[PDB]
């Protein structure tokens, strides 16, 4: 599952979150298994305007 | 006391129905002894523990 969010959401996505993203975009289940990637893309996916 | 044997008997059964009730009350170092005040109080990931 891949997407694009804030620096301070990624603790949003965890089983057991209380938060914006975890609630009205991405949800994960308490019994979930497996693995959250993230890494910075301030090179990438920003514009200076 | 000439049906003491008897009377034991009924003692022993009822005193232990009644710590098997007092039990209930005891929080067993949970936040508190009632179901109802940890679903109400704590989310599922707090409250199933």
């Amino acid at each position: 599952d891949s997407f694009v969010i804030r620096g301070d959401e990624v603790r949003q996505i965890a089983p057991g979150q209380t938060g914006k993203i975890a609630d009205y975009n991405y949800k994960l289940p308490d019994d979930f298994t497996g693995c959250v990637i993230a890494w910075n893309s301030n090179n990438l996916d920003s514009k200076v305007g | 006391s000439a049906l003491g044997k008897l009377q034991d008997v009924v003692n022993q059964n009822a005193q232990a129905l009644n710590t098997l009730v007092k039990q209930l009350s005891s929080n067993f170092g949970a936040i508190s002894s009632v179901l109802n005040d940890i679903l109400s109080r704590l989310d599922p990931p707090e409250a199933e523990v």
